[PDB]
RNA sequence: AUAUACCGCCAUCUUCAGCAAACCCUGAUGAAGGCUACAAAGUAAGCGCAAGUACCCACGUAAAGACGUUAGGUCAAGGUGUAGCCC
């Protein structure tokens, strides 16, 4: 029956059946405009009416009525076939993503710029990349369980600033949106010793995650948790080692990470404070002392207490490193340039 | 729930004409009818007849301008002239339009023996009332 | 690897330019084979090549 | 363009005291405002105790020197800021003095915000009003504390928008976040028309004083 | 971009390490009379605590 | 056959008023939370309520009644995905 006929938006709404009981709590199907080849005047008999589906005017003389022969009907299907193939073949064929940390994580991933600013304000100079993607679920009262995207992110411009945002949204791609926006607008800067690498060692605890980064000489490399690794290359930092104690909480340790790197007194810092020269003394420049920083003030004419034995509370795996007494199968192993 | 011909709400991104906007309830209140014709008056007759033709002709204009048709037909009933006033878009050529305008009136007025005209309006995209 | 999927890079002792890329600049001790990815046979004609 | 702004924005900074605020006041006019009287010592305020004077029968006694010192630098800030034509946005929620306040921001053609500070004013401006709008250059804190003996919101969010605060901060304010503070009496209504007038001073000074100086290069 | 972070450094520190990094494009009007005339303490932000043992505040009545 | 794949039309709370995208803030940047009018962080397009409309008024009754709950009802209105029969 004519009359029973639907259209196309209907039936596929029908077929498809995304709206549903199904689909309320997830208690594949692709939707294919099959209007999108098709020329209006093209039928199975091949006609060729003028004005529709042929030039109306052929050499200065009005078209006519005509059927294409059996055999040119024949080779317009045929090649109707192989533009739907086609089109169908590289629908289906996906280009393949460079994955981050491993092959099903979204950690690691790379996000693009941040999004423009209102005030002509642009961030492609910024790295965005995903540290974590978690989905979590709170019942409500009408909605039973309700699944949402909590995603956090870091950006960077790789010269010391560098800021991460956590995003909320019931969309990844939403949640990707708000957590590298909120992220530009809350940078933090890093003092980058040399341009490389940080300007001392620093032990911290943020709530129970233990950050034990080294500053490292040039070409060490980033040996740090592979998070830590993002960060620093968001960051602009090359070369640095770094243990994770305690609890490895993502966003913790991020925190955390942050906190040290910015809480960190520059060479500059610590000669003002204590009225001296800094005297860098490298192995590899036999005794030649490098003043790396000088006070602006004036300069302390007191050789500084020559403490005979310090008070530093020394670290157990340091030590144990130092010692040579620490026979671990894991570590210094051979891993990709990082 | 009602669910008769309205278009529920979405995240705003859904673009919905006046008369996809107007729940069944807002006829001769915010929105007239798209087939004026005397069958459903007191003491008329023929509505049935009407009712099916106006079907069929709804059916037929849209298959036969596939993805132009911006909006519902009107139509109008004077006499024994019917004429199908339809909103199009911009992007058929005009050749097209005029070819298939006078196949169009030729074969409803064989078809239903019966003058009838087909006065296209053409705007460049759908007219948005609101976005749902 | 690298090495291997570029045909055209060939480890010679004269394409000091290549083979600086597997020598750390910074204290000029060859790269081991899983930093750069290179496979045991073209490390090792990296290591003659570069001596 | 360049010589303009070299010897416009520019000239002012290489003196102490361009638009000479010190004259606008001194100890003695502050000790008549009486802006040396804080709240009883407990309700004193940890980080405001480099300030206070002592404490003269549990009433806490600012000191009136580093108030002066202080009071230099805000009145300093304020006038080059109006002299560079930035924003200055006025708040206090002493409902005792908001109609005053709005007063003198009318007249030195300033603004102020007195009322209720919705959430968002600063941190979602461009939302709120526009992606357009200009922000406060400086924000002038009468009263730091809201209605119930709180930071006003205001403070953090201009720290966090970048937006420099001079501030009057009492006995009982946390003068951490505020880049200017300038210990004083903020309840007393000869203290609080004391620091109106003076801001109110500044301000037209350092109005006047920029087109001055702009007609005096123009007219070369 | 301003940082946003009212609790790391004060805004004059934030917005100089900006300025230096290349986010802030041009200097905040501010910038300039502040660094010409800063405040006698940078405002930076402090948590307050309560004194808890034998440390007392060291306001002195005045007699 | 499958309403436990659906469109379509609906029951139900609803004799409700809330659902809310996009932002901002708080929580040490955890799940999460966001109000005090002598106001103390919320702003909110849109949908709904309301308003407007029909009947006899501006009352009343209709109509309307979102987002969601019950894999609620209907494959037997029709169409339709999947599966199944074709002497
Ligand atoms: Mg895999
Ligand atoms: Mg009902
Ligand atoms: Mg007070
Ligand atoms: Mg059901
Ligand atoms: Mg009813
Ligand atoms: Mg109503
Ligand atoms: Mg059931
Ligand atoms: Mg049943
Ligand atoms: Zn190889």
């Amino acid at each position: 029956s004519f009359f029973t006929k639907l259209t196309a938006d209907e039936l596929w709404k029908g077929a498809l059946a995304e709206t549903g009981a199904g689909a309320k709590k997830g208690r594949k199907k692709k939707r294919k405009d099959l209007n999108r080849g098709q020329i209006i005047g093209e039928g199975r008999y091949g006609f060729l009416w003028p004005g529709l589906n042929v030039p109306l005017m052929k050499n200065g003389a009005v078209q006519t009525i005509a059927q294409r022969s059996k055999e040119e009907q024949e080779k317009v299907e045929a090649d109707m076939i192989q533009q739907r193939e086609e089109w169908d073949r590289k629908k289906k064929m996906k280009v393949k993503r460079e994955r981050g940390w491993s092959g099903n994580s979204w950690g690691g991933i790379s996000l693009g710029p941040p999004d423009p600013g209102p005030c002509g304000e642009t961030y492609e100079d910024f790295d965005t990349r995903i540290l974590e993607v978690r989905n979590v679920f709170t019942m409500t009262a009408k909605e039973g369980r309700k699944k949402s995207i909590r995603v956090l992110v870091a950006v960077g411009n790789g010269k010391g600033a560098a800021g991460f945002s956590i995003g909320k949204a019931t969309d990844r791609m939403d949640a990707f949106r708000k957590a590298k926006n909120r992220a530009v607008h809350h940078l933090h800067y890093i003092e980058r010793y040399e341009d490389h690498t940080i300007f001392h060692d620093i032990s911290l605890r943020f709530k129970r995650t233990h950050i034990k980064m080294k500053k490292q000489p040039k070409g060490y490399g980033l040996r740090c948790h592979r998070a830590i690794i993002t960060i620093c290359r968001l960051i602009g930092i090359k070369d640095m080692y770094a243990k994770v104690s305690g609890s490895i909480n993502m966003l913790s340790l991020t925190q955390g990470l942050f906190r040290g790197l910015s809480r960190q007194e520059t060479h500059q810092q610590l000669a003002d404070k204590k009225g001296l020269h800094v005297v860098e003394i490298r192995e590899e420049c036999g005794p030649l002392p490098i003043v790396v920083a000088s006070p602006r003030g004036p300069l302390r004419k007191d050789p500084e207490p020559e403490d005979e034995v310090p008070d530093v509370k020394l670290d157990w795996e340091d030590v144990k490193t130092a010692q040579g007494m620490k026979r671990s199968v894991w570590s210094n192993l051979k891993r990709a340039a990082t | 729930k009602n669910r008769a011909a309205r278009v529920r709400v979405s995240k705003g991104d859904k673009p919905v004409t006046y008369e996809e906007a107007h729940a069944p309830h807002y006829i001769a209140h915010r929105k007239g009818w798209l087939s004026l014709h005397t069958g459903n008056l007191d003491g008329e007759d023929h509505a049935a007849e009407r009712t099916v033709e106006d079907v069929f002709l709804r059916k037929f204009m849209w298959g036969t301008f596939p993805g132009c048709l911006a909006d519902q037909l009107v139509l109008k009933r004077r006499g024994n002239q019917l004429e199908i006033c339809a909103v199009v878009l911009r992007q058929l050529s005009p050749h097209k339009y005029y070819f298939l305008v006078g196949y169009s009136e030729t074969l409803l007025s064989y078809f239903y023996k019966c003058p009838v005209r087909l006065h296209l309006q053409t705007v460049p995209s759908k007219v948005v009332y609101k976005y749902l | 690897c690298p090495i291997c999927r570029d045909h055209k890079l060939h480890v010679d002792f004269r394409n000091v330019k290549l083979l600086e890329q597997f020598v750390c600049a910074h204290t000029g001790i060859i790269f081991y084979a899983p930093y750069t990815g290179v496979c045991v046979k073209q490390h090792k004609r990296l290591t003659q090549a570069i001596q | 363009s360049t010589d303009f702004n070299d010897k416009i924005l520019n000239e002012p900074l290489k003196h102490s005291d361009f638009f000479n605020v010190k004259e606008l006041f001194s100890v003695r006019s502050l000790f008549d405002a009486r802006v040396h009287l804080g709240h009883k010592a407990g309700c004193r305020h940890r980080f405001m105790e480099p300030y206070i004077f002592g404490s003269r029968l549990d009433h806490d006694i600012i000191d009136l020197e580093q108030t002066a010192t202080h009071l230099q630098l805000a009145l300093n800030f304020t006038a080059h800021m109006a002299y560079r034509k930035g924003i200055i946005l006025f708040i206090s929620r002493n409902r005792q003095f908001s109609y005053l306040i709005e007063n003198m921001a009318r007249d030195c053609g300033e603004y102020a915000h007195t009322r209720y500070f919705r959430g968002g004013m600063l941190t979602n401006a461009r939302l709120l009003f526009g992606p357009t709008v200009r922000l406060p250059d400086l924000i002038i804190f009468l009263h730091t504390l809201n209605n119930i003996f709180e930071p006003h919101v205001a403070v953090r969010d201009a720290a966090k928008m970048n937006i420099p605060t001079v501030g009057i901060v009492d006995t009982n304010c946390n003068p951490c976040l505020i880049t200017y503070p300038v210990p004083g009496n903020d309840d007393s209504p000869l203290a609080v028309h004391l620091y109106c007038r003076l801001f109110q001073t500044a301000i037209t000074r350092a109005k006047e004083k920029r087109q001055q100086v702009e007609a005096l290069y123009r007219l070369q | 971009a301003g940082s946003r972070l009212e609790t790391v450094g004060s805004i004059f520190s934030r917005t100089r390490d900006l300025v230096r990094a290349g986010v802030l494009k041009e200097k905040p009007l501010w910038f300039d009379v502040y660094d010409a005339f800063p405040p006698l303490r940078e405002p930076v932000f402090q948590r307050p605590r309560v004194r808890y043992g034998k440390a007392k505040a060291p306001i002195q009545d005045i007699w």
